[PDB]
């Protein structure tokens, strides 16, 4: 069975740089490959036709070649916009051919270090009412990706009792936010005073720490 | 124009049976291959089945061969999936797309919208939603929306008044099974006094809509 | 790549005279030229061709997308009343909106000697 291995698997580039995403097929697949944008959650839209072949829609910036069995997607001058998930697709119109898509290529914005903003909010009393306790702490407007958010409790280190949800790269100037949200039993969170969020980011000249005292 | 409109997505039971339609316009289906390709959370594209209808030619996934059936009403217009014996790794969005060629090749040049097929035992349930309260310059505030299922749910500030700062993060699956996000929002210290602050939720497969007033 | 080249290549792709894209054809070539856009868009012309779309269609869509015609006013056309409008466009005009643009499909502004407008929609 044919295989498109796609490479790399993920990468940063600058507005205005050129990128180069490569899709390699196991065996000959003629010039019969199609290239794909897809933003997350969303239809992907075609690209590139028959290798090299520019479709209707498709700005100029974009553009497949083939050399043998390698098949390379150029963005000529990268745009804020252009953030995606990129496939190759290799296919025959003969009755019974197998498609094959390629794992993508995930296409981050890179820019100049933004450090977060940090806040923290304390569980509602109507959500403490209704028996549990969340405690959520916010990093604004940040770059890069990367972020290390611990939960002190007294002083004590958490583990394993929270998750992060990130936000879409802004479309204008590539930035993230992202949520922590801990979750206590009422009866684990009534126990202790120093709720505590401490951020490590590139941007930081030092960890930044959100704090408040139960009550 | 040319365009391709899914509709059979929703919540089922393990086990279950659900059928999608892909209903075209602006073209015959006949002639050209329909594809069915979802894409599983944290997952890439994944080809699932085709349809050339004039000829009923059919190609299937090993991963869905036995339990997915691929079909097409010419009269209609629309291709259908019909999948039987649903398991989890079968949560996904549901693509269809037309296969077309201009000298041989095999591209998917219009795609549907996606719909989410949920297989799980788990009951519908609406969204709690709790305040975010407000702590130079700059408050941040939000809704915590908590506890619901299955996706999705939507976040307004001031009924769409408020977007400026407005952050509304990806749903996170809690351990529990149960769907959580925030909405903050960053907004002038001075407004807090004056302004109204009310995030407009949606969880449409609930039919739960709650407005709450965020206060200091 | 002059304006008049490019509307009558369109032309060769047009079934019968005096019809909307007619005059669309001539309002388009005109607007890319000026933009110097020829070139890129009778490529873009020639591939929704591809497609298997006709000039029509390909014509149309170009009009709602092609980036030279993005919030662009449409021309007015001189004409002594509303009656010399091509007979096959009359059944496609309207009153003129707010802020008519080719993109919305408004391809012209008709201007009779008596100083009232149509606007051509498709
Ligand atoms: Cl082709």
């Amino acid at each position: 069975d044919i295989q498109m291995t796609q490479s790399p698997s993920s990468l940063s580039a600058s507005v205005g740089d050129r990128v180069t995403i490569t899709c390699r097929a196991s065996q000959s697949v003629s010039s019969a490959v199609a290239w794909y944008q897809q933003k997350p959650g969303k239809a992907p839209k075609l690209l590139i036709y028959s290798a090299s072949s520019l479709y209707s829609g498709v700005p100029s910036r974009f553009s497949g070649s083939r050399s043998g069995t390698d098949f390379t997607l150029t963005i000529s001058s990268l745009q804020p916009e252009d953030f995606a998930t990129y496939y190759c697709q290799q296919g025959y119109y003969y009755a019974y051919s197998l498609i094959t898509f390629g794992q993508g290529t995930k296409v981050e914005i890179k820019r100049t270090v933004a450090a977060p903003s940090v806040f923290i909010f304390p569980p509602s009393d109507s959500q403490l009412k209704s028996g549990t306790a969340s405690v959520v702490c916010l990093l604004n407007n940040f770059y890069p990706r990367e972020a290390k958010v611990q939960w002190k409790v007294d002083n004590a280190l958490q583990s394993g009792n929270s998750q992060e949800s990130v936000t879409e790269q802004d479309s204008k100037d590539s930035t993230y936010s992202l949520s922590s949200t801990l979750t206590l039993s009422k009866a684990d969170y009534e126990k202790h005073k120093v709720y505590a969020c401490e951020v490590t980011h590139q941007g930081l000249s030092s960890p930044v720490t959100k704090s408040f005292n139960r009550g | 124009e040319v365009q391709l409109v899914e509709s059979g997505g929703g919540l089922v039971q393990p086990g279950g049976s659900l059928r999608l339609s892909c209903a075209a316009s602006g073209f015959n289906i006949s002639y050209y291959y329909i594809h069915w390709v979802r894409q599983a959370p944290g997952k890439g594209l994944e080809w699932v089945a085709s349809i050339y209808p004039y000829y009923g030619y059919t190609s299937y996934a090993d991963s869905v061969k036995g339990r997915f059936t691929i079909s097409a009403d010419t009269s209609k217009n629309t291709a259908y999936l019909q999948m039987n014996s649903l398991r989890a790794e079968d949560t996904a969005v549901y693509y269809c797309a037309r296969g077309s060629s201009w000298y041989g090749a095999h591209a998917f040049d219009y795609w549907g919208q996606g719909t989410l097929v949920t297989v799980s035992s788990a009951s519908t349930k609406g969204p709690s939603v709790f305040p975010l309260a407000p702590s130079g310059g700059t408050a941040a505030l939000g809704c915590l929306v908590k506890d619901y299922f299955p996706e999705p749910v939507t976040v307004s500030w001031n009924s769409g008044a408020l977007t400026s700062g407005v952050h509304t993060f990806p749903a996170v699956l809690q351990s529990s099974g149960l769907y959580s996000l925030s909405s903050v929002v960053t907004v002038p210290s001075s407004s807090l006094g004056t302004q109204t602050y009310i995030c407009n939720v949606n969880h449409k497969p609930s039919n739960t809509k709650v407005d709450k007033k965020v206060e200091p | 790549l002059s304006a008049k080249d490019l509307a009558l290549l369109l032309f060769t792709h047009l079934p019968g005279n005096n019809t909307p894209f007619h005059i669309l054809a001539q309002v388009l070539s005109k607007i890319a030229y000026k933009s110097g856009k020829s070139g890129a868009f009778l490529d873009a012309f020639h591939q929704i061709l591809s497609e298997g779309e006709n000039a029509q269609a390909a014509l149309t869509r170009l009009s709602r997308t092609f980036d030279a015609f993005m919030g662009v006013v449409p021309p007015v056309i001189r004409v002594k009343n509303f009656q010399t409008v091509p007979r096959p466009c009359q059944k496609s005009l309207r009153a003129v909106p707010p802020n008519p643009t080719i993109d919305k499909g408004w391809v012209c502004v008709y201007s009779s000697e008596q100083g009232e407008t149509r606007a051509l929609k498709i």
